[PDB]
C-alpha cells in the first residue's frame, strides 16, 4: 500500500571525488601568468553547513597536476633560451687568492678559455670565475655537466621570484576547502566550504626549511601518512614564521661575451672588494622556542616520557643534504648543521649563522640530463623569508631505546606542494537524482 | 524579527541539508553547470562540460523529462531498491547520503526510465492515430 | 564574509553634528538585502540601539 | 516455453528487423550518440560529435519534436514519395531499405516540416496574443 | 501573385525598430544563433559559439520557455525597475535602448524567474500527488 | 553570394583606432610569417 | 670588420626563406563565429 514513483530531480546538490585539470588565475617570469584567466576581485566561499568530507592530502591529485605544471612552466621558460654547448672546453683554472677569507679558500676557480665568436673562422681567449661545485678536473678542468648532458642557460630577464597561483576547477566542477583547525590533512573534516578558486599559493623551492609559506593558524601541526613508519616524511607547520636573512656579500661583476650570433654567455668577470662567504642567520630565541614547540608536539604521537633530539642530515646529494634554494637567481645551498643539533629532556641578540655555497650549475626537479646555468647577479644580494615549516625523517625506530632522531629532509617537491593544498580537494558534481515520490505521471 | 535582512545560499550551501528543503535550490545548481600550458587545458576543460552537460540532458530527454527541474515518471519504485519510507526520506536525510544508498541501482532505474517513456511514446502514438 | 568598518571624526565638539560612516563589504555578489542598525554603548554602561535601515528599501 | 529468461538487444540489434520491430530501441542508439597532435585530432572529433549532436537536437527542436523520441507533425504524406501501404513499410522491411528509398525526398520533407512548424508557432503567438 | 518579388527580412533588420515592431522578427534572428594557425582558433571559435548557444538554451530552459520565442510568466514586474508605461516602451523605444535602460537588473529578474520556475515545478509535483 | 544586412534606424559609434581586428589581424600575420619560416634552413654557418 | 661580413652576425642569425614559399599577397576574409 505503498505506491512510490521514481521521480527526476536535476541539480541536487551531490558531489564526488574526481580528478580533472585545475587552470590557473593569478591577480617576464618563470611561472607564466599572462596566459592565465585574472582572478575575481571577490573570490566567492560558500560555508557548506551539515556536511563532513573526507579529507586525505597524501592522496590528492592536485598535487601531482601542481607539480607536472610548474615542470612544464619551467621547460617553457627555458626553451628560448642559449644553449651552452660551446661552453663544454678544456679550461686553464687557477686558484682566486685575491682578497678572500680563509673559510673561501679553493671556492673560486679563475678558469681561461678558448670561445667561439660571432664568425664561425674566429676564436677569443676569455676568462671567468667558477664555483669549486661547477669544474671538475680532467689545471685542466671542466664543467662539471659536460659528460651528462648540455645546459642550457637561464635568460637574464625572467624573474625567479614566485608569484600566487590560484587553480580552479571547471563548470560541474567544484573545490571544497577545509576549514577545520588542528587538521591532520586525513580523515573526516566536519567545517567544510566551497571556493571558485584555491589561495594564491606561491610555487616556493626549498629543501629541508618551507619558506614563505603558510601558518597555522591555532598550533603547530604534525603531519604524517603514517606516523609510525619510518620511511613517510613529517611535514611540520608552524603556528608562526621564524625570520631568515639570507646574503651573499661579495659584490660580483657579470661580463657578457658573445658566444655566437645573437648569443651571449654572462660570466663573473671580477668581485670588487673583499671576498667572504654567503651565509644566512637566524634568531635563536626564535628558533629554540620553534623546536620546543615541535618536541611537545611530537610527544603527543610519540609519547609524553620519549628523548626528542634534532640531528644531521643522513646524507646524499647536495640538494637534499642541505638546505637548497634560490635568493634572487643565485642559488644557495646552506648547511643546516647548526640548526638541528640538540636534545631534548622531558622534564639574546645572537643569531645562528649557516654558511652557504652558491652554485651555478643547477638541477632543480629530479632528473638526470636536464641542466641549467644560472647567470650571476650583478653585486650584493641579501633576502628575507619566513620560515613556517619543516620536512623530517625519523631515523631507526627500534623499541630498545627510548630516543627518537629526527633530521631534515627534502628531494621532492610534491611534499612542498602538499603543505598548501592539504586543505583542498576537487569533486565533480552529480546534478541528477532518482528518488520515491507519491507523485504519478 | 523586525530588523532583518536576507541572504540565499550559493553553490552547494544546500547539501546539508534534507531533500525536502535542498529541492528548492535546483536551479541554483543547474545554472553553474556550464560556467600553450594553459590554453589546451582551459579548452578540453570546456569541452568536458559541455560534452557533460550534454549528457545529462540527452538522459533527461529521452527519459521525458525535458526542460524540467523535477519531472515524475510512471516506473514504480519497488521495496528492493529501498525499504525506507518517505517519512524518513524527504526529512531525516541529505541528497549525498541517498547516493551513497542507492548508487548500485541506479542503472536498473535508468533503463526502466528509458523504457518506460519509449512504451509511454509509442501508447501516444498508438492513441493518436485514432 | 561581510565585514563592517567604521570611520569618524575621534574627538567632536558640544553641540555639534557628530558624523559616523560604517562601509560594508560582502564577498558575495547576488542580490541581497541586509539590515543595517547603529548600537553605542557609553563607557561602562550597557549598549543603545540609536536606530536602524534596510539595504533595499527607505524604510 | 517456462523457464526462458530475457536478453535485451544492444546498440543496432533491430538494424535488420522490421521498422515497427526497430522502433521499440530507439532509446538505445540515442543514448549512444554521446559517448599533442593527435590531442588536437582527439579534440576536433569530439567537437564535431558535438557539433553534430547539437544539429539534431535543433533539427528536432524547429520541428517541435524537443524531447520526443516519436514525434507526430502535420505534414500529409504525398504519395509520389512512396506509393506502399503502411502494412508493406512497417512489417516488410527495415529502416535502411527506407532511407534509401526516401533519400531524394529528404529535404524537401525537411522544409515542408520546418515551414508547417514556423506556421504553427505564429498561429500560436497570434492565438495567446488576444 | 504573379507579379511580385520577395524581400526576405534580414538579421538583426529590426535593431532600429521599435519594441512592439522588432517583437515580430525574432525568428530571423533566433533560427541561425549556432551556425595551423587559423584551424586552431577555428577550433576554439566553434566551442565558443557552441558553449554560447548551450548557455543560452540552459537560461531558456530554467525559467520554463524552452523552445519558445515569446514566454509568458508568473513573476510580476516590480515598478521600481522602470516607471515607463506600456505604450510608452513598446512604441516609443527599441530593444537596445531597452537593454540599456535595465542592463543592472537582469540579474534580479534572472533569479525571480527561476525561483518562480522552481516553485511552479513544486506545485506541479503537489498536484500530482493527489 | 555574401549575404549583406541594412541596419535600418540603426545608428552605432565606431573608432578605427581602438580596433581589436587591427591587432588580431597582426598577429595572424606574425604568427603565418613565423610558420612559414621554420621549416627550411637555418643559415648559421653563413657568419665567416 | 676588404674584410666584411654579413649585417645580422651580431645581432642573431637568419633563417633562409623557403624557396617554394611564395610572398604574393592574397585575399584574407576575417569571420567571427556564430553569435557574432
Ligand atoms: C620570500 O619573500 C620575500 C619577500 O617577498 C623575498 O625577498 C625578496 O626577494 C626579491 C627577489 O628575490 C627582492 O627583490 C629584489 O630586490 C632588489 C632590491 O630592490 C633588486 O636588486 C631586485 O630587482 C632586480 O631584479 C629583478 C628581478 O628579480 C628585476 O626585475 C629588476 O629590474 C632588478 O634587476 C636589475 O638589477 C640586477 C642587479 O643589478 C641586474 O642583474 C639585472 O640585470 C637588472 O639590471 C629585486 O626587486 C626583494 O627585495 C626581497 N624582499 C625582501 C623583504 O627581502 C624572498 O626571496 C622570498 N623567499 C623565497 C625563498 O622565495
Ligand atoms: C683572473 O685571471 C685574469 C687573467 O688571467 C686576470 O685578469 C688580469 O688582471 C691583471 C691585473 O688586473 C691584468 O694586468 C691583466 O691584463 C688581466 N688579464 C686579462 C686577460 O684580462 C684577473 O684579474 C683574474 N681574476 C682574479 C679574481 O684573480
Ligand atoms: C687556446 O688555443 C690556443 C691555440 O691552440 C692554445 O695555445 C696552444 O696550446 C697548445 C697546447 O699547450 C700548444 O701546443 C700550442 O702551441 C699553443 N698555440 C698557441 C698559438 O699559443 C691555448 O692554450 C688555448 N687556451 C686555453 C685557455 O685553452
Ligand atoms: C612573514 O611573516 C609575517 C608575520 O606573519 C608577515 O607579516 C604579515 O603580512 C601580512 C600580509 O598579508 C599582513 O596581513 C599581516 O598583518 C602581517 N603580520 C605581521 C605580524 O606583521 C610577513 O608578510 C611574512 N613575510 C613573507 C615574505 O612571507
Ligand atoms: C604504518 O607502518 C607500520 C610499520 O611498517 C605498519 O605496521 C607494519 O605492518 C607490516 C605489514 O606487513 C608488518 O609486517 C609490520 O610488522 C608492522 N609493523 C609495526 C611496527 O606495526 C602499519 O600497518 C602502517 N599503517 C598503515 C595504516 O598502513
Ligand atoms: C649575520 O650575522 C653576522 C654576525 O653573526 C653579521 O656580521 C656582521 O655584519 C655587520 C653588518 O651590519 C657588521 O657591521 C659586523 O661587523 C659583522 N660582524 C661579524 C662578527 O661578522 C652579518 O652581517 C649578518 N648577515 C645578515 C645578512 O644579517
Ligand atoms: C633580519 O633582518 C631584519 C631587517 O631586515 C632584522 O630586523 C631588525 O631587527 C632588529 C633587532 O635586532 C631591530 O632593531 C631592527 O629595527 C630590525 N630592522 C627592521 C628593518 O625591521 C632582523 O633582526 C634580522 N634577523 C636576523 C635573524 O638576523
Ligand atoms: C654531520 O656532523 C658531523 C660532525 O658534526 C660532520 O662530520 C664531519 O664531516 C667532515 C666532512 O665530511 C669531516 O671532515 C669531519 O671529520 C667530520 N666530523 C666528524 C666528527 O665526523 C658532518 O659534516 C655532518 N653532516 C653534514 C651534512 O653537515
Ligand atoms: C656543516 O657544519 C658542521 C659544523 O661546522 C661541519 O662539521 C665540521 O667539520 C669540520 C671539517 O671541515 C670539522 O673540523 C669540525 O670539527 C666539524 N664541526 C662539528 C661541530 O662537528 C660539517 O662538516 C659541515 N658540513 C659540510 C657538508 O661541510
Ligand atoms: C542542519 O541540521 C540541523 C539539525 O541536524 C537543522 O536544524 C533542524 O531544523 C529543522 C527544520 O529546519 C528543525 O525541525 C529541527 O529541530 C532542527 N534541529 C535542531 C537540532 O535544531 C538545520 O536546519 C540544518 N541546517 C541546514 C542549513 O540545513
Ligand atoms: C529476419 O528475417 C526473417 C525472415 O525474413 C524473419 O522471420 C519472419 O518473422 C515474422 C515475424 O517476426 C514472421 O511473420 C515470418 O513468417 C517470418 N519469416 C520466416 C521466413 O521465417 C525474422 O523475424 C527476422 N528477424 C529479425 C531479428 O529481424
Ligand atoms: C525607422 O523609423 C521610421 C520612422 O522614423 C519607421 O517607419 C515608421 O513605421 C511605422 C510602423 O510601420 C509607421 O507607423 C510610421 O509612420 C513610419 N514612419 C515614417 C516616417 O514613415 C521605420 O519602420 C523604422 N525602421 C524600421 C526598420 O522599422
Ligand atoms: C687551490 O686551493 C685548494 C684548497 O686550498 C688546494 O687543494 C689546491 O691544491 C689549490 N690549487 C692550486 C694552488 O693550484
Ligand atoms: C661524470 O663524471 C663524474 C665525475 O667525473 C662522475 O661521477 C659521473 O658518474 C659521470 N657521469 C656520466 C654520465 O658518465
Ligand atoms: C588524523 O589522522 C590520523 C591518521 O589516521 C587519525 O588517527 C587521527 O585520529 C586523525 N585526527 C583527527 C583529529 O581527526
Ligand atoms: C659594487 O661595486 C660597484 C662598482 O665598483 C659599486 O658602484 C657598488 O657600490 C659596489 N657595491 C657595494 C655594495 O659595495
Ligand atoms: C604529557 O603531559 C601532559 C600534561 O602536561 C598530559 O596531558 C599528556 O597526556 C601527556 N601525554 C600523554 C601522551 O599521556
Ligand atoms: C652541536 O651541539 C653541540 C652541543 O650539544 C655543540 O658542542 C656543537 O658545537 C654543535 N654543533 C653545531 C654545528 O652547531
Ligand atoms: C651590430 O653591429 C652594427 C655595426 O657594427 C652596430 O651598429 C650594432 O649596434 C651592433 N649590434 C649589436 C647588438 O651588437
Amino acid at each position: 500500500a505503498e505506491n512510490l514513483w521514481v521521480t527526476v530531480y536535476y541539480g541536487v546538490p551531490v558531489w564526488k571525488d574526481a580528478e580533472t585539470t585545475l587552470f590557473c588565475a593569478s591577480d617576464h617570469n618563470v611561472w607564466a601568468t599572462h596566459a592565465c584567466v585574472p582572478t575575481d576581485p571577490n573570490p566567492q566561499e560558500i560555508h557548506l553547513e551539515n556536511v563532513t568530507e573526507e579529507f586525505n592530502m597524501w592522496k590528492n591529485n592536485m598535487v601531482e597536476q601542481m607539480h607536472t605544471d610548474i615542470i612544464s612552466l619551467w621547460d617553457q621558460s627555458l626553451k628560448p633560451c642559449v644553449k651552452l654547448t660551446p661552453l663544454c672546453v678544456t679550461l686553464q683554472c687557477t686558484n682566486v687568492t685575491n682578497n678572500i677569507t680563509d673559510d673561501m679558500r679553493g671556492e673560486l676557480k679563475n678558469c681561461s678559455f678558448n670561445m667561439t665568436t660571432e664568425l664561425r673562422d674566429k676564436k677569443q681567449k676569455v676568462y671567468s670565475l667558477f664555483y669549486r661545485l661547477d669544474v671538475v678536473q680532467i689545471k685542466e678542468y671542466r664543467l662539471i655537466n659536460c659528460n651528462t648532458s648540455a645546459c642550457t642557460q637561464a635568460c637574464p630577464k625572467v624573474s625567479f621570484e614566485p608569484i600566487p597561483i590560484h587553480y580552479c576547477a571547471p563548470a560541474g566542477f567544484a573545490i571544497l576547502k577545509c576549514k577545520d583547525k588542528k587538521f591532520n590533512g586525513t580523515g573526516p573534516c566536519p567545517s567544510v566550504s566551497t571556493v571558485q578558486c584555491t589561495h594564491g599559493i606561491k610555487p616556493v623551492v626549498s629543501t629541508q626549511l618551507l619558506l614563505n609559506g603558510s601558518l597555522a593558524e591555532e598550533e603547530v601541526m604534525i603531519r604524517s601518512e603514517n606516523i609510525t613508519n619510518n620511511a613517510k616524511n613529517i611535514l611540520v607547520q608552524f603556528n608562526t614564521p621564524v625570520q631568515i636573512n639570507c646574503t651573499r656579500p661579495n659584490n660580483n661583476t657579470r661580463k657578457s661575451i658573445r658566444i655566437g650570433p645573437g648569443q651571449a654567455f654572462y660570466a663573473t668577470g671580477d668581485i670588487i672588494g673583499d671576498i667572504r662567504q654567503a651565509h644566512c642567520n637566524v634568531s635563536k630565541a626564535t628558533w629554540n622556542e620553534t623546536l620546543g614547540k615541535v618536541v611537545k608536539q611530537l610527544r603527543k604521537h610519540f609519547g609524553n616520557n620519549t628523548i626528542i633530539r634534532f640531528a644531521n642530515s643522513s646524507g646524499g646529494d647536495l640538494e637534499v643534504t642541505t638546505h637548497s634554494f634560490n635568493c634572487g637567481g643565485e642559488f644557495f645551498y646552506c648547511n643546516t648543521s647548526g640548526l638541528f643539533n640538540s636534545t631534548w629532556i622531558s622534564n639574546s641578540n645572537d643569531s645562528i649563522t649557516l654558511p652557504c655555497r652558491i652554485k651555478q650549475i643547477i638541477n632543480m626537479w629530479q632528473r638526470i640530463g636536464q641542466c641549467m646555468y644560472a647567470p650571476p647577479i650583478q653585486g650584493v644580494i641579501r633576502c628575507v623569508s619566513n620560515i613556517t615549516g619543516l620536512i623530517l625523517t625519523r631515523d631507526g625506530g627500534s623499541t630498545n631505546s627510548t630516543t627518537e632522531t629526527f633530521r631534515p629532509g627534502g628531494g621532492d617537491m610534491r611534499d612542498n606542494w602538499r603543505s598548501e593544498l592539504y586543505k583542498y580537494k576537487v569533486v565533480k558534481i552529480e546534478p541528477l537524482g532518482v528518488a520515491p515520490t507519491r507523485c504519478k505521471r | 524579527a523586525v530588523g532583518i535582512g536576507a541572504v540565499f545560499l550559493g553553490f552547494l550551501g544546500a547539501a546539508g541539508s534534507t531533500m525536502g528543503a535542498a529541492s528548492m535550490t535546483l536551479t541554483v545548481q543547474a545554472r553553474n553547470l556550464l560556467s600553450t600550458v594553459w590554453g589546451i587545458k582551459q579548452l578540453q576543460a570546456r569541452v568536458l562540460a559541455v560534452e557533460r552537460y550534454l549528457r545529462d540532458q540527452q538522459l533527461l530527454g529521452i527519459w521525458g523529462c525535458s526542460g524540467k527541474l523535477i519531472c515524475c515518471t510512471n516506473v514504480p519504485w519497488n521495496s528492493s531498491w529501498s525499504n525506507r519510507n518517505l517519512s524518513e526520506i524527504w526529512d531525516n536525510m541529505t541528497w549525498l547520503q541517498w547516493d551513497k544508498e542507492i548508487s548500485n541501482y541506479t542503472q536498473i532505474i535508468y533503463g526502466l526510465l528509458e523504457e518506460s517513456q519509449n512504451q509511454q511514446e509509442k501508447n501516444e502514438q498508438d492513441l493518436l492515430a485514432l | 564574509q561581510v565585514q563592517l568598518q567604521v570611520s569618524g571624526p575621534g574627538v567632536v565638539k558640544a553641540s555639534e553634528t557628530l558624523s559616523l560612516t560604517c562601509d560594508v563589504s560582502s564577498a558575495s555578489n547576488t542580490r541581497d538585502y541586509f539590515y543595517w542598525s547603529w548600537v553605542r554603548q557609553s563607557p561602562g554602561k550597557g549598549l543603545e540601539w540609536i536606530g536602524g535601515v534596510y539595504s533595499n528599501s527607505d524604510t
